[PDB]
């Protein structure tokens, strides 16, 4: 399921072209709201006043068509960047009036191109229209992976073409894209119809749209391959680069006239259908998290606030990590008590934010396959949760478990523990206050006891994605700083972005923590070798741990413990996006800071240049103790 | 009201040109309205045109007419809006004009087309910017040549060499064209340029438009401001020393000497002037048509 549109500029009668696009498979039709060669004057007598109508009735289409069926397209005479005056000015009010006859229509998108670098007053016009009525209405600027100029053939005997790299040329039309949407200041109706030609620049042009909002791509038909049979297909790099854009499930588009006039016109969109079935289908993650991607979330607090039933249901759903909990268990276990004294020695396991029992399951399936006895407390400070664990034990764990209701920093435990168990783990480790939580049981394990688990590291990666720097700008709130969106992290499944340099670690803590002076504070300077020409917009966050010896858990990316649903990615922003140069370093700071009430973070870049201190004082985002 | 010859021909007259014996080709659009589509006509009586009741041969097309020419004495060369070059021809008869071939090979509009010396090959540009060469007994491509690098807005075949023609784009390029080079293409040495005229008794000479109303004389440099808007159109008289008729969005047709003065101005039209033809009869009418639906038959002083 392909969602896909044909791209035409000559449609002599509106309702038998669509009916011809529908049934050739088509869900919609992008054409011209007024005839492309029907140049209008706004000034001069006496063209100007010329006898209407102007265009084509809006009575030629119900609603529901101009609403669903139809993008509209700028005429291309339209200029408003020309060099010559009146055609700046003609070019001004017909864009004008074509934009507004698209709000009138309601047309969900309308295209616009991005056809050379100076598209100033092109950009001010739109902005204009953009300004005049909320709308939900889409612009997608047509833009090419290179420039017309730039893959001309190498005919003119007087003007050879160049045939030595230009690295960042061949990067110039993601410049017209960029300047153009910073002079639109990041609106979010102004999105990327990327087109695609026969020939593919260098791997480092193709990633500069990563992070982009990518809504279409545009296939012209003269692309396409021709197969043993005739039929029309794609050469295995054009294939590589629409694999790559299904997994942003842009729109495709096609464009040009059908050249391989022995088959039918289906058939190129038969064979972007016959990719798209083709590629692996959601593996348990993919299946899970494709809804998730690039939703902002606030990070959990498990600490300060009460979960809620589903949010543990959330927890459970993932064997894989509780399996993982149980080899840990299970493999102290047997390093703790030898097989001599299997029926003498009872370890005493303490569950530390036992939540609704998976923990505990854990525990009690570890000492089954151990054949090694344990005594187990359930220690839970969400009194809703503990509810569940004190129904389980009355039905199933029997007296072998002991739930406690209590803050682990304030229970008195009767005795000590041989194991705590614990997952006060958040996306970015210890974002939760793992550490401080632990430190405050640690009095009640055993001189010798085990923490499991026994330690944990996060990890920082500058990226890219103007796509989500514009979500997070969205979340400006009524009665706060108005930039206070940009000062506190999110746990979001991070999809349309680019990842400029490899993850590093940046927080690690040990638990039991031996050290006779306890400071959870840290400061860390990090430096990211950037080998690309990019726009830096903050910094994704993920965390390793040991449970037991070689048993982890890990969302970083190159270590991802495979098949383990828990934790997205965390994200930390920058207020203001940050140009990068190829071969330049980032260079962020992070603090975790502390009163006795609240931690926090706090961030700065400092290289290639610097940004303002992120959340200083904890002002926009803290986590309660 | 001859046979398959619609009864309402479109508003906006896109083309006209005169054949040996005096008969005038008109070429419309329907650039407006519910239906966008073109036509083809041929009056016999230049002066009973654009009045369909009174017309030799007519004939709907499928979209509009871009632009169209002559081929021969019984073809028409018709650059269309859908992206197709189309062949169509007079009966023996010349009171039905038949489709002969219809190949859709460029991938935008067809703007601009141009018979080369022959009378046996043509050129195209689209705003797909590419320009091809045609051959058109075998009703195929020979050539797709991308030197340009935005739309093509002229093509104009060489008067006397088979193998030359010029080509001008939004790109600001214009290009002198010589299929017999390895590389084709080259540059000729602004504002856009929008139209090409070849000199017809000087082999190395032409006259190009610009979109700011300049016209300029050319060798292998002489400018005048004509028009206050783009110059749409040139066209040599036949005279032993010829005139130059320029054509404008501004409205107005300019009749110009040979160091580009103006000798005549009209402004019957009251929309764009889209087209001029220079009677084979008599050498000093000179026949514009323009979105006005006008088909004006000035007297031009000699
Ligand atoms: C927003 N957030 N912050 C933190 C977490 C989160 C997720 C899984 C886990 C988990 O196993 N174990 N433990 C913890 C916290 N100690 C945890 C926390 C979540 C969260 C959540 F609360 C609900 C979700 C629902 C659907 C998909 C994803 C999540 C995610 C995610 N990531
Ligand atoms: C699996 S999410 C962390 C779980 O441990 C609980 N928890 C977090 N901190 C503490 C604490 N200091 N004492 C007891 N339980 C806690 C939380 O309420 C949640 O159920």
């Amino acid at each position: 399921r392909v969602s896909s549109g044909r791209d035409l500029n000559c449609v002599p009668e509106i309702a038998d072209t669509l009916g011809a696009v529908a049934k050739q498979g088509f869900d919609f039709l992008c054409m011209p709201v007024f005839h492309p060669r029907f140049k209008r004057e706004f000034i001069q007598e006496p063209a100007k006043n010329r006898p209407g109508p102007q265009t084509r009735s809006d009575l030629l289409l119900s609603g529901r068509d101009w609403n669903t069926l139809i993008v509209g397209k700028l005429s291309p005479w339209i200029r408003p960047d020309s060099k010559v005056e009146k055609i700046r000015r003609n070019s001004e009010a017909a864009m004008l009036q074509e934009l507004n006859f698209g709000a009138y229509l309601g047309l969900p998108a309308f295209l616009l191109p991005l056809n050379q670098e100076d598209n100033t007053n092109l950009a001010r016009v739109l902005t204009n229209h953009i300004h005049t009525g909320h709308h939900s209405s889409m612009f997608w600027m047509r833009v090419p992976l290179v420039a017309p100029e730039d893959l001309r053939d190498d005919i003119i005997e007087n003007a050879p073409t160049t045939h030595t790299e230009e690295y960042s040329g061949e990067e110039k039309t993601w410049m017209w894209w960029h300047n153009f949407r910073t002079l639109c200041d990041y609106s979010k109706r102004i999105a990327v119809a990327l087109e695609i030609g026969a020939d593919l620049p260098s791997n480092h042009v193709i990633d500069r749209w990563l992070g982009e909002p990518i809504k279409a791509a545009i296939l012209p038909t003269s692309i396409f391959l021709t197969n043993k049979k005739g039929f029309p297909v794609l050469s295995k790099m054009h294939q590589r680069l629409i694999f790559r854009l299904l997994k942003l499930e842009v729109q495709f588009i096609i464009t040009g006239t059908n050249h391989h006039s022995e088959k039918e016109f289906c058939s190129y969109l038969q064979y972007l259908e016959y990719l798209s079935q083709n590629r692996p289908p959601p593996n348990a993650y993919e299946l899970f998290a494709k809804g998730y991607e690039d939703y902002l979330q606030s990070p959990l607090q498990p600490l300060m606030d009460n979960l809620e039933s589903q949010t543990y249901e959330v927890f459970e759903k993932d064997p894989i990590k509780y399996s993982q909990y149980q080899q840990a268990i299970y493999k102290c276990l047997l390093d703790r008590v030898p097989e001599e004294e299997k029926d003498t020695n009872v370890q005493v396991l303490m569950v530390l934010g036992a939540g609704r029992g998976p923990l505990v399951n854990a525990s009690l399936r570890a000492a089954k396959q151990a054949d090694r006895r344990i005594k187990l407390y359930a220690v839970e400070k969400n009194p809703n949760a503990v509810v569940t664990l004190e129904n389980w034990q009355f039905e199933e764990w029997g007296s072998q478990v002991t739930v406690v209701s209590s803050d682990m920093r304030e229970w008195v435990a009767p005795e000590k523990a041989d194991i705590i168990v614990s997952e006060l783990l958040g996306s970015f480790a210890d974002n939760e206050l793992s550490p401080e939580c632990l430190d405050g049981a640690q009095h009640f394990l055993k001189d010798d006891g085990v923490s499991i688990p026994g330690e944990y590291t996060s990890f920082l990666a500058p990226i890219s994605s103007s796509k989500l720097y514009n979500e997070v700008r969205a979340c400006r709130e009524k009665d706060r700083d108005p930039e206070a969106q940009f000062e506190m992290p999110y746990v979001v499944r991070l999809h349309n972005f680019h990842q400029l340099s490899a993850p590093q670690p940046c927080f690690t803590f040990s638990h039991p923590n031996r050290d006779p002076m306890i400071d959870n504070n840290r400061y860390c300077t990090l430096e990211f070798p950037v080998e690309v020409n990019t726009v830096l917009h903050g910094f994704a966050g993920y965390f390793e741990t040991v449970l037991y010896q070689d048993i982890t858990l890990s969302i970083r990316p190159e270590t991802h413990s495979p098949g383990m649903f828990s934790w997205f990615p965390i994200l930390f922003p920058i207020k203001q996006p940050i140009t990068v140069r190829e071969g330049q370093t980032i260079c962020v700071r992070f603090w975790r800071c502390s009163n006795s009430k609240k931690v926090w973070y706090e961030w700065a870049v400092t290289a290639p240049v610097c940004s303002a201190i992120h959340n200083p004082t904890g002002r926009s985002y803290t986590i309660g103790l | 009201l001859p046979p398959n010859a619609p009864a309402c021909m479109e508003r906006q007259l896109e083309a006209a040109r005169y054949r040996s014996d005096g008969a005038l080709l008109l070429g419309a659009s329907s650039l407006s309205g519910r239906c966008w589509a073109g036509s083809l006509w041929l009056f016999k009586d230049p002066c009973a045109a654009p009045n369909e009741g009174f017309c030799s041969a007519g004939v709907q097309t499928e979209a509009g007419v871009a632009d169209l020419t002559w081929v021969g004495e019984r073809g028409i060369l018709v650059a269309s809006d859908s992206g197709a070059v189309e062949l169509w021809e007079l009966d023996e008869n010349e009171t039905l004009i038949v489709s002969k071939f219809c190949k859709y090979e460029h991938d935008d509009i067809v703007s601009t087309v141009s018979v080369l010396s022959s009378g046996t090959q043509a050129v195209s540009g689209s705003k797909d910017i590419c320009i091809k060469v045609w051959d058109l007994a075998q009703q195929v491509v020979l050539s797709s040549y991308r030197a340009h690098a935005a739309q093509v807005t002229c093509v104009a075949a060489s008067p006397h060499k088979d193998s030359v023609f010029l080509s001008c784009s939004e790109d600001n390029r214009i290009l002198l064209w010589d299929t017999r080079c390895p590389k084709p293409a080259s540059q000729i040495g602004g504002y856009l340029p929008t139209s090409l005229a070849w000199h017809p008794q000087q082999s190395e000479v032409f006259v190009f438009g610009d979109e700011n109303g300049t016209v300029s004389l050319v060798d292998t440099v002489l400018s005048s401001a004509v028009h206050s808007q783009c110059v749409t159109g040139l066209v040599f008289s036949p005279h032993s020393v010829p005139f130059l008729a320029s054509l404008s969005e501004d409205c107005s047709l300019a009749v110009l000497d040979s160091s580009l003065s103006e000798l005549f101005r009209s402004q019957a039209h009251r929309d764009f002037v889209r087209d001029a033809t220079w009677s084979p009869l008599n050498h000093s009418l000179l026949t514009t048509v323009g979105w006005d639906h006008q088909v004006v038959h000035h007297v031009v002083p000699t």
